[PDB]
DNA sequence: AGATCACGCGCGATATCAGAATCCCGGTGCCGAGGCCGCTCAATTGGTCGTAGACAGCTCTAGCACCGCTTAAACGCACGTACGCGCTGTCCCCCGCGTTTTAACCGCCAAGGGGATTACTCCCTAGTCTCCTGGCACGAGACAGAAAAAAACAACGAAAACGGCCACCACCCAGA
DNA sequence: TCTGGGTGGTGGCCGTTTTCGTTGTTTTTTTCTGTCTCGTGCCAGGAGACTAGGGAGTAATCCCCTTGGCGGTTAAAACGCGGGGGACAGCGCGTACGTGCGTTTAAGCGGTGCTAGAGCTGTCTACGACCAATTGAGCGGCCTCGGCACCGGGATTCTGATATCGCGCGTGATCT
């Protein structure tokens, strides 16, 4: 997944943020990794709908 | 033997018909009555048929009321003091041996 | 030393939490929250230390606390 | 005449949100939070030293942590039918967690 | 020409709180929750018996997690300037819980 | 066994729902409370039913759901462990 | 404190409820066993504020 | 016309007439707890040997500290707009009470599956000596990616045009 | 012929669409640098081969307790009626964050110095595992009894309405 996800931005190299899109994006990995936090993984980009302009 | 293709109930034929504005409505209700002339006393009730959709008769309450033993049943079975309440699924389907 | 957490980094952090719009007292709390938080971590850490007989908090031991509180952090030699 | 390009407000601040949940640096400044860090430990025990790795896995922590109450925040503020983040939503979301009492 | 005596909305619902707060009985039925446990078994192995221990402490771990996530419900019901609690309650307390994705 | 769920009946979440301190409760709050009892049953047998077959038992002991409880965090307190 | 309250009950003997009542009466105790489930336990009485009549 | 007094209406508080639910007081039978007895298994006493940990010396890595620039970021200030909050009204959803029905609960009987234990035996795992090759540390080299500058493009906000709705005028039809 | 109603055309206002320029961001090509990946060498952990012991597999027995079923009682769940209080949609105000520009602060980076303590090594001792003997503390079981659960009767709030009484406001009558 996370080599997956380093194609999607057009890298070659896995680094921490594409390991904290594998486990975040895939249901089960992050129901595993539930109470871990990834140094430098960021959070998935998400916006509430009621934020969004009208 | 389906007319197939797309077909309309009296209510949304009426619609497209009227295009739902009252203006043209009257044009077209008071002209009916108009042409109608000789059952004018009648008119209306002519003229509200059109944009009503088949409905099976029933008896208004106010008949069935004279009559109190008379009942109506689940859909329509029109039934007296004559007849047994019917049993539960628990009552036949449940009892053991 | 507990207002070096600036209103823009608070501000920061919110957004990057997908927050809008922040209300104005918002920035007292938030400092008082992590000042609890950092409080936790690192009396656990230094309980670490201390018991290794160590002056030098190391990594080892804050990934120990917060592995403790149901926080674990991967990255730094967990 | 003249007029500036002021943005409808609220429209940087989705700027904001979308330039930080791409992103993956420290929102925090380095030496202020290590500061506190400090301040913070010296109360437990005298004359300590840190590890500069030991600082920055508590930074990451404490961003990480402060941002999954933010986004709890948000949610127990949307909630409320509300945009704003306002204390009581911090004080619900900790109470709902478990954190506070 | 008399009225009965009819207690004003929300006086019996405060009344059964406290009683339901000051008891400990369990308030789930003991056989409907049985059977549910048991259905609820037979689709990860067939056969399976239940000491009558094994159905209580299921019961009591139930009911303890129903009523905790009730007390946050009402909680978030309050937070939202409401005195019903709602679905929409539930699930963010759950989300907020960290249970519900 | 079909259709147990429904054994939850209304006044029993109601009395659930009075022990957790809530005054009014909405119609819609029925349904959602048994899926979310039927979720944590699942979750908490699941485990209780791994241990008793690892232990290699077709009977289901208190203890097998309290090491379930304690393994969700959930510890539970007066039925052995 | 379960002793305590089981005298507040003019109760000789410590059931479950007392030690519900013991323990999340007290902060740090209920802190310690936050996680916990007492069989038989309860809830301690507590009404939210709004919720009372005026 | 203004002020004072009396009467009527409206609102608040207390009482009350009741009746409803809860708590309390007493008697009673119970079964659950506390206690005594006997048996045995696990803890204590005594001794050994071996390795784990304590302690001293040395090394050098990393932490601390200091300085000085530069410049990104915080701080501050102001305008305003849009979001929070209060008030209000409406509708219906939910609480409350009452018959009516359902099935939970109790208790009692019958059956046996399977938990629990015991005894036998062996096959698996610990342990140890000798062998070696996989994994680690160190060095190196180069290309993946950061950066960056410039262009392209892709989201944000004003006046004209088109379309829709409302108002007014003109024309046609119907009624007086 | 005049007035009213309805239709058609024209004009005005509002909403929507587009239409445009402006920042902000993304994409693209060039540069260059430092960490990823590969190689070399040594060593220490894994493998191999072998012995010993006991943990666990397996069979047999048994005795609990889990399942099933059945009937009687009645407590609880259901269904319904009715009403009111709460949800929520709307409106209006006001003010408090947001956006943006200017000024100020100090974070950050690069550089050099110092030494504190973390790590490693060697040595030694004493603490703990291991073993054997034994006896006493803890556990199972039984009995007695009394703390508390049950049930009935009584006291006590107490919740809601109405009404009475008191106080306040408004209207009417009388006096100045």
């Amino acid at each position: 997944l996370a080599g997956n996800a380093a194609r999607d931005n057009k890298k070659t190299r896995i680094i921490p943020r594409h390991l904290q899109l594998a486990v975040r994006n895939d249901e089960e990995l992050n129901k595993l990794l539930g109470r871990v936090t990834i140094a430098q993984g960021g959070v998935l980009p998400n916006i509430q709908s009621v934020l969004l302009p009208k | 033997n389906l007319p197939k293709g797309d077909w309309h109930c009296n209510e949304c034929k009426f619609k497209i018909f009227i295009n739902n504005s009252m203006a043209t409505l009257k044009k077209i209700e008071s002209n009916f009555i108009k042409q109608n002339n000789n059952v004018k006393i009648f008119a209306k009730l002519l003229f509200n048929i059109d944009s009503h959709n088949p409905k099976q008769f029933q008896l208004p309450n106010y008949i069935k009321e004279t009559f109190p033993a008379v009942k109506t049943g689940s859909r329509g079975q029109y039934s007296d003091e004559n007849d047994k309440i019917p049993l539960t699924d628990r009552q036949l389907f449940n009892t053991s041996y | 030393n507990i207002q070096g957490i600036t209103k823009p980094a608070i501000r920061r952090l919110a957004r990057r939490g997908g927050v809008k719009r922040i209300s104005g007292l918002i920035y007292e709390e938030t400092r008082g929250v992590l000042k609890v938080f950092l409080e936790n971590v690192i009396r656990d850490a230094v309980t670490y230390t201390e018991h290794a007989k160590r002056k030098t908090v190391t990594a080892m031991d804050v990934v120990y606390a917060l592995k403790r509180q149901g926080r674990t952090l991967y990255g730094f030699g967990g | 005449v003249k007029k500036p390009h002021r943005y409808r407000p609220g429209t940087v601040a989705l700027r904001e949100i979308r330039r930080y949940q791409k992103s993956t640096e420290l929102l925090i400044r380095k030496l202020p939070f290590q500061r506190l860090v400090r301040e913070i430990a010296q109360d437990f025990k005298t004359d300590l030293r840190f590890q500069s790795s030991a600082v920055m896995a508590l930074q990451e922590a404490s961003e990480a942590y402060l941002v999954a109450l933010f986004e709890d925040t948000n949610l127990c503020a949307i909630h409320a039918k509300r945009v704003t983040i306002m204390p009581k939503d911090i004080q619900l979301a900790r109470r709902i967690r478990g954190e506070r009492a």
